[PDB]
């Protein structure tokens, strides 16, 4: 029960060395075994690049506990076992830094309308429909245009590469954190009109699922 | 950032017309003895716009009004010429040292009073700010 | 002739063991024979899971009288015998608990526009049509988003399972109470916009028919 | 040149035993021969279920004069002979009762725009078009939702049976009386909104043609 | 350069016996030879039913001079000879009476948009089009509904027959007469609403071309 | 046809309330000595609508207002009861001898004065006419 | 062309009611000593429309208002009747010498004064012109 | 059905606040000698809506305003306490014995005076009827 | 930088005897050799009916200097040589008179939107397009209807003939003067409505190109 | 609940500006003897919104007005600076101990009087509540 | 964060002799070797007509340093080497002069919305989309119509030839400066209406991509 004003946007800029996990258990808060400590620490995000489990791939997780061999990740529930067969191995990297877009004018989205399959049986008369797949979700952002902004080069090279990038969005009023990753696209044609600011647009597709983490737990 | 815009507008105006008799806000001032024309300075606050969702980049609008007053029974052409000169000087796109003229050089209707006539000239100044 | 302000929403959360009924007679207020009384009492709702009577299946009914062998169900009329042939077997369960969604902003729906079959005969000149089946019905709800609320997991697991679930709507002004059951769909994409509340979406399909009973009689 | 304010609407509820007429002549006010008087009296409405004459089938008529053998029907003109060849036998019942809908919010209609057929000839240049059949007529009725209304059972049973039903409309201001018959469609899903009435839907198809008569003559 | 306020509409109701004309010449006011004077007099309209000349079929003309053998028609120009070859025979009837519609609310029309044929040649680049046939013309009229109006049967039988009927319209301000012939179509379902008049729709197609004559010359 | 509208409205109201103290238009009337309630009559002219294109079928709309006055310090429930009875008598669809009530039985808010209070009741009558 | 239209309308009204006491534009007239009804004549100017793109064909609109006055305490039926014959006489579509009645026979609401009451009757007239 | 609604509103408010000083319609009331807070009672007549096309099912809306007055120089939080308690008692959905509260517990801005301040609480009541 | 109010429109009504030309040179202001002077003089418009050069067909030009053998034309530039090959011949007439339409309500046109061709190549990723031919041009006019207007017959017979005709426009503010030619179309069904003027519709297509000259030079 | 909003606003304002002379609601206050600037606290009540269909989640919106007053002839820049200090303190999104600032720090045009000038600053507080 | 008011538009009018560059390297500011400087100098624009590198073809660049043999270009980044294989040769001309369109009223654009490829696989249920190519871009310009403006024939010949032309945009507030090239389209149909100015149309397609350089660097 809150107003979404005051939110902020951040985007992934550089990722560390790939880290391989050999086995992870299933529970409310998953914990996995890692070959080495590496450079992991308290409260730094990770992106999973590929794994045996189909649902968990392309997801942003937050580290909970760190030890020499045990790493604890929260943000995903693994209580169910049939959907999460045992003996799965993880593979993820870490996000070294973050960058923040200048002040953003509006936020828009599209899709999400659930589809239905309509079937009529000759035995009955009333027609009944069943739910089906969901439409794709695309997040588009618009913000002030700047000639010398240093993030423009980052966005251009990210668009050229097409590599999957993590996006962070923080809400102060409700104190949640939204984690998701997708393909980024950028537009560099100014919206030129008369007697108002001119903008450029940025769109983010979706590759995984939204995960929400408490701000205090995150930091 | 509203103090600096008023300061800049005042600085430009009085740098252009230091010598010519004028009145500025909230100071007791007496009109010329001979009844000649003199200038009036006014400042009007506009609205403050919140641009972005995070409320970090804002804008401030102000309106500057300068009036030329002239005695009755003396014609209008010299006053019109002076107003035209003021409008020509205060053209659009000029850059002040804090903000800039959003759009300028407008002349409006003559207000008539039986003690002395007045012609207004109005323009607007703007500042776009980003607080970090 | 009443205003629908003040209505309330409840959703099924848990059901008891399946109870098999051997035979039910046909009249205004049906009564059925049960092997064991079990945990049934006065004023508990039941969902019908499968029965020979095609129109009767996938419905929520309310108990009227309970005995060791006889259970009276009200809300459905079985006066007609051609649509309800005798000697039909019955099988149902009992709903244990309920949960109410936080305050609902708008309620939406679609469908019900009856289609027609239009035929033109060469003998005559005027064209006449015939009524035909009715379109599918879907119910859409809107309510405020909240992360810490518990029913989010219930809604996610109901969507994952796809199992039929009962919904209760209570209207105080008219003293009415509507029963229906269907498939659930939960949307977890907050609608972020400047200077108004952000909400989420819940959709309910339909598998049976609406039933209207007296709230005072039910409880 | 009259207002439709204060109009009232009635629907057929019960019909008497079928009455067969063996001989009827053609004129401004037709008179038919009946085997027995039956319960026929002054100013009681009749519905024709089937007859040799094609046009007047499925029509509502009003009696004018009653005798032990001769019955007078008014509302349809039978002066023409080519459309109404002699030796026609009638078959009609008597509407025993009526019921009226609660207060009705709005009345809408659709169809009736006459179609036209276009022929272009190589001999000439300007194109000319020819009238064709007219689209079907459907009438939709709206009234406030209720739970205890006893007419609901009649409406549902009529919808299930699919029998042709007579519909009557009375306009007090200009003193006419409209008559027609068709098939009924009923919806019992209330239109829930905020801070106004909630209503249900009733629709009537059309099988015959409108007949206009004076209420003073009717009663 | 005038106002069409106060205009009136009239429609043919009955035609006299067929009148045959043996020879007519071509000039600005055609003069024709008729076997007998008949009942023709000064200032009575005629409608042509069929003739050798293709252009002037289904046209309404006004008499100018009447003699025992020579009749004079005004309203159509016959100066040219290639389009109106000599040796043509006329066949027309005389309209006996006229009827006027009750007070007419709104007048509408549709059609007349000139179609074009677009051809592109590889020799050039700029595309040019040529004029072609026009769309058919329809005129729509609406007026207050009345049950006792004696012209309702006349309109019904005219619609049933489909016979081509002449229509006249009088404009007092411009002192002109527009006359034409076409097919009539009538609608008898009132447009019921709340707190305004309910009307019916009368539409007329076209079979010939418009004719304009002076009111002083006519009468 | 506008004279007959006032004639019929007066006829109906006067047949209903012959004996009650009442005031009609442009007649010198004095309030009752004891200060009891009395009725007020007014007639308001509405516009005339042109319906057809040939300007032959016309309509006439009129507004009729009846005011109930009462002394201060004597309560309001009897006045409200009288207004309710007036509204009950003036139902919608009632057929006057020359026209009919278009919509009626409306009670507006009380107008208050330091000498006495008044409750107005307003309704409308309509006549559709044909010219040849 | 606005002078001739006013002249013709004045001529028509004067020829109809030459004998009955009346008041014209800007001429000193004293009301009848007895206090009987007398008529008031007024003229209103309307806008002029440019119809085409070459600004050659135009139109002229005028409004004519006539008033009936009556002393207080004499009722309203005679005045309403008189207004009825005035409205009947000034029917729609009548052709004047230079122009024609665009829309006529309207009676408006009574204006009340404590010295005497007035009922207005208003209509409109039109002329169409082409200047080459 | 307008008299009954006012009677019911008076009954409910008075039964809740028998003892505390208050002022009602058209009754000569004097303020308390001490000058402490007292309540004001008002009734505002809203429009009546015709629901159907046959002109038989109707609704009645009314506005009830209760004013809390208090002396100058004594603060406002006591008045705000009384106001919240009034609003809490008059919640939405409460069923009066003739009608029901359409929408309740609305507090508007304080009107300020030099002799004594007053704060209003306004809500609305509704009754729906079917004439048979 | 001008305002188009106060313009006037004239249309070709009659042309003189056809005049042949033997040779013309190419330059800024062309000069052509003619067999005879004819009736040509200063400031009269000419229309070319057929010529070797494809670009200049159906063009309206103005004479500049007239001699016994040499005629100078202004309005078309012939500086280019590859698009205007040498040895070109002319064939033109002289426009005798002109007629003007009564006061005109509205001026409208459509078409001219240049089309594009989009081709996507597998070698690249961005899509680029190439412009193509332009759509046709049609000009429409609306003016007050009048019975006794004599130009109606001229429009009628010009529409019947279908011959190519010139149309002229004069704008006083800019001292410019437009000339072009095309095919005509007339509509004689007025659009009657309540309390405003009534008009008819005239349309002209485009077969050539616009010619722009100074009005002072023209006369 | 509406009292808590005013209580929280008073707590914050009074804690921030204890020592500075200020005027509270409905308390007899005398200005400083020297005529130095003093603060004027004021409270404006807005509407209350019913968000849902069960009439259970509500919203309360209130307007808070702070006015600064300064003697004539003493200039205006220092008053503007003080108002900027107030606005910067009352920044957007601040979490009040009961509600929160919907949007703050808006300065409007100066009101001029012949005895002393005044600058108003205005913001809004909001509370969303769930009723159980 | 700037206002585009006061911006100016220029279009290329003439180019010089073609100049060939034998080899160019890859870095932040590329440097190329040429046989001779030609007429190049400091800070003048160049257009590249054809080159080995696929994306740099049809681009507008600015020189940074000039020598007898070495030229330095800015506006394109050549930090990457896989997108710029070494040993590439350039071929570019020098724009001699520029022209300024008279004052322009509006500026509009279309396209740029990227397409998506939606794929659904049987293995999963939620649908995901991937970015695809971007739509074509067309710039539309509007400016006052002038009959004697000498830019008209230059625009006409450019449109007729179809030669690719450079377009220059200067924005004072941001100190930015835009460069691009495309095909020009001119419309010479004055949009005539009543009581406002009349304009013509100029449109520019796109073949390269936008380049931004600082104005102080430009001059």
């Amino acid at each position: 029960m809150h107003l979404p004003n005051g939110a902020q946007i951040f985007v992934e800029t550089s990722r560390g060395e790939e880290i391989e996990a050999t086995a992870v258990t299933n529970e409310k808060n998953p914990v996995a075994t890692v070959a080495s400590k590496g450079d992991l620490a308290k409260g730094d995000y990770v992106i999973v690049t590929q794994s045996t489990w189909a649902k968990m791939v392309s997801r942003v997780l937050i580290v909970t506990d760190a030890q020499e061999t045990s790493i604890t990740l929260a943000g995903i529930d693994t209580s169910d076992t049939l959907v999460f067969p045992a003996g799965g191995t993880m593979s993820f990297a870490k996000i070294t830094g973050w960058t923040e877009i200048p002040c953003v004018q509006e936020i828009g989205q599209d899709g999400g309308e659930q589809q239905y399959y309509t079937y009529q049986c000759l035995s009955d008369d009333k027609e009944q429909q069943i739910p089906t797949f969901k439409s794709a979700i695309s997040l588009t952002y618009t913000f002030a245009h700047e000639f010398d902004n240093p993030i423009y080069q980052i966005l251009r090279k990210l668009d050229s590469s097409g590599q999957v990038t993590a996006v962070r969005m923080y809400v102060p009023k409700a104190s949640e954190m939204r984690m998701w990753a997708g393909i980024l696209s950028f537009n560099d044609i100014p919206s030129t009109q008369v007697n108002e600011m001119e903008t450029v647009e940025l769109a983010v597709s979706l590759k995984g699922d939204f995960t929400f983490i408490s701000s205090t737990l995150a930091s | 950032m509203h103090y600096e815009l008023s300061a800049a507008a005042r600085a430009a105006f009085l740098s252009k017309y230091r010598d010519f008799p004028h009145y500025m806000e909230n100071r007791n001032f007496t009109p010329p003895k001979d009844g000649g024309m003199w200038l009036r300075f006014n400042y009007i606050e506009g609205d403050t716009l919140y641009l972005s969702i995070d409320r970090k980049c804002k804008s401030y609008i102000a309106i500057v009004q300068i009036g030329v007053v002239f005695p009755p029974g003396s014609g209008v052409d010299e006053a019109r010429l002076k107003a035209k000169e003021i409008a020509d000087f205060f053209k659009d796109g000029k850059m002040l040292n804090v903000g800039y003229i959003f759009e300028g050089a407008i002349v409006h209707q003559i207000v008539k009073h039986e003690s002395g006539w007045m012609i207004p000239v109005r323009f607007t100044v703007r500042v776009d700010t980003k607080e970090t």
